């Protein structure tokens, strides 16, 4: 078996989707694609900085 | 009985109809169930807290606000209880006095 | 004398009282008052 | 594109088959990579069957899955209720949607070559 | 793979979206509350006895049964921390071994949790410590 | 059909001033109803909360919060309880 | 004599906190049905997840971009 | 009500629990990774 490990950033992904997720979008394919768009710009830099 | 003997053509027909029914069954604490006999306890206990604490705003020297105030409404609850040993409801509230 | 009532009755009396409600509750007494005030009475001595 | 779709009873296994496959025909743009489909076992379901095939290509390998809805409680004129699943995704799409990416081909069949490059050799 | 990212992807959503809902509920109840400040000190001015003898009767009637009803809540979830807390109890009988015993208590704690949830939870042992 | 094979599917709620839990009460005159009408009905506690669901060949719809059920009885004058029975008749 | 409107935070006020915790893990669970009826929502991002994890690229946000523009209408 | 929680963590702990102890008495490690290690190597065969 080959075994992983957890680095962390896409956990603060995931952080991001569910709190888009808390929006409860609907439209849901493209309101995520959308929501990656978003974090093309903003949510990216911001997990960047958020890290420390 | 006696109205009925002197006046028997007024009533001895009838038709009542269905409805009040209900024989009493006595309902009792225990028997109850917890918000019930909750609801029942609370309402004379809150009724007197509620004057108590509102109307006197308490505090009794060198005791803590909360001293004070717990001690005064268990007193005052005992003093206004319906069914107290009512000589001992009045030596309350002579403490309380 | 600064707090307003819902909140000075909220604050020193609720829990405590909420509390020793809880316990008269598990008591499920004759009499709720009776129990309850000598449970203040035995508490609060120490309780505050 | 896509192909469009019988009824409950206008439909038969073979006319799935077929029409699935032409579906799958529809897809173009690298159908140099060319398909084609395999038969699959139909599940029996309280009131509803499900019946199922796989399709599979050459030019690694991709591979894709249809699913296909009987209604036995509900009229023959019941138009069918299908959907179709690739063998790594969860996505239950459904042929009315946006079509899908033959890029997912591609990108299925790198991941598979990456894998064969990852191989833990815990072989026996 | 797929398991271990379900696993992962899943408690983060879980935790994530439970946070989430914190903070909105925060939110508004410190609103609410601010509010309900504004009102009571617009009243110690404005009350009159009768008016405070209804607000104050309504407070308490509308909130002690659901203490009550919270308070029972809580003694079952008391139970199920007691649960946990005799599954730390039995691990606790092979920690008289005491030889890891120190740093194994942390992972411990976690693991009374995840043994009450399932008993395939070994896994999330695996990447929680 | 007539003398159909179904589950219901009920979630959690809070009565008024009490804790959020699975309850049947008005669920048990949508039952009566339903088995009045035939059918044999079985009962799932879902983890969403107040919902009630109606399911055949696993097939679902139905949407409903508890508390806008009539309580008990046989629920004749509860328009949602012949919306239901509807529905059930449409389904087959 | 001295004079204030104290701010009171929810902690404090055992009924405003006991109705916190109420509405959160009421929103809590409505979140999680919600996600369990869209399903699909939790399947994307977990594939993608999975495909990154095969890969192990370090720049997940690329990885995930790149699947995502192509599912952009 | 502790007893019946009581047996269903016996019922967990000896299938479960008892090997994880066992393998972490016989690791001894002076170095707490090399218990996870070791967990992880002993914990994939069993889960297999």
């Amino acid at each position: 078996m080959s075994h992983i490990q957890i680095p962390p950033g896409l956990t603060e992904l995931l952080q991001g989707y569910t709190v888009e997720v808390g929006q409860q979008p609907p439209d849901l394919v493209d309101f995520a694609v959308e929501y990656f768009t978003r974090l093309r710009e903003a949510r990216r830099q911001e997990s960047d900085t958020f890290i420390v | 009985l006696q109205k009925f003997m002197r006046s028997p053509m007024q009533y001895w027909n009838q038709k009542l109809p269905r409805k009040l029914p209900p024989l009493k069954e006595s309902i009792h604490l225990t028997s109850l169930p917890l918000p019930g006999y909750l609801e029942q306890g609370t309402a004379t206990s809150l009724i007197k807290a509620m004057n108590a604490a509102g109307n006197l705003k308490p505090k009794l020297p060198f005791l803590s606000v909360r001293r004070s105030v717990l001690l005064y409404i268990a007193f005052h609850l005992k003093a206004f209880n319906p069914k107290g040993s009512e000589y001992s409801r009045k030596k309350y509230k002579k403490k309380l006095e | 004398q600064s707090v307003p009532l819902r909140n000075y009755l909220m604050t020193y009396v609720m829990p405590t009282l909420m509390q020793g409600l809880n316990e008269c509750c598990k008591v499920r007494p004759e009499d709720p008052v009776d129990f309850l005030a000598e449970y203040l009475f035995k508490n609060n001595p120490e309780m505050q | 594109k896509n192909i469009k779709w019988l009824t409950h009873g206008e439909f038969t296994p073979e006319k799935g088959r077929k029409q699935i496959e032409k579906f799958v025909s529809t897809w173009e743009f690298q159908n140099r990579w060319v398909y084609y489909a395999d038969f699959i076992e139909k599940k029996d379901l309280i009131h509803s069957y499900h019946y199922i095939y796989r399709v599979r290509w050459s030019a690694v390998s991709a591979n894709a899955l249809f699913t296909i809805k009987f209604n036995k409680s509900k009229p023959a004129d019941m138009p069918v209720d299908v959907s179709y699943i690739f063998e790594n995704s969860e996505l239950l799409q459904r042929p009315g949607e946006i079509r899908f990416r033959e890029q997912w081909l591609r990108d299925i069949t790198e991941t598979k070559h990456i894998l064969l490059e990852s191989i833990p050799f815990k072989v026996v | 793979h797929q398991s271990t990212v379900t696993s992962y992807l899943e408690d983060i959503i879980l935790n994530t979206e439970e946070r989430t809902a914190e903070e909105q509920a925060r939110k508004e109840i410190e609103k609410i509350a601010e509010e309900i400040n504004n009102i009571a000190y617009e009243m110690e001015n404005r009350r009159t006895y009768l008016q405070s003898e209804e607000i104050v009767a309504e407070l308490v009637y509308s909130f002690l049964i659901p203490e009550v009803q919270k308070d029972f809540v809580k003694e079952k979830v008391r139970n199920a921390q007691r649960k946990h807390i005799l599954a730390a109890h039995e691990i606790i009988h092979s920690n008289t071994e005491t030889m890891l015993e120190e740093q194994v208590y942390k992972e411990l704690q976690s693991e009374d949790f995840e043994l009450e949830e399932e008993a395939e939870s070994l896994d999330s042992e695996v990447p929680t410590v | 059909p007539a003398q159909a094979v179904v589950t219901l599917r009920y979630g959690p709620y809070s009565a008024v001033g009490l804790s959020v839990e699975h309850r049947t009460y008005r669920l048990q005159g949508l039952q009566a109803v339903l088995a009045k009408d035939g059918h044999q009905i079985i009962l799932e506690q879902i983890e969403d909360w107040n919902l009630v669901e109606l399911v055949v060949n696993e097939e679902t719809v139905f949407q409903c919060d508890i508390q806008e059920l009539e309580f008990g009885g046989d629920g004749k004058l509860d328009p949602l309880c012949e919306e239901a029975r509807i529905a059930v008749l449409n389904a087959f | 004599p001295t004079f204030d409107k104290k701010p009171l935070v929810w902690g404090e006020d055992l009924e405003l906190y006991s109705k916190f915790l109420d509405r959160k893990e009421q929103l809590r669970l409505s979140h999680a049905s919600y996600l369990r009826h869209h399903p699909e929502a939790q399947a994307l991002v977990s594939d993608f997840l999975l495909f990154l994890l095969l890969r192990r690229p370090e720049d997940v946000v690329t990885f995930a971009a790149e699947h995502f523009r192509p599912f952009a209408a």
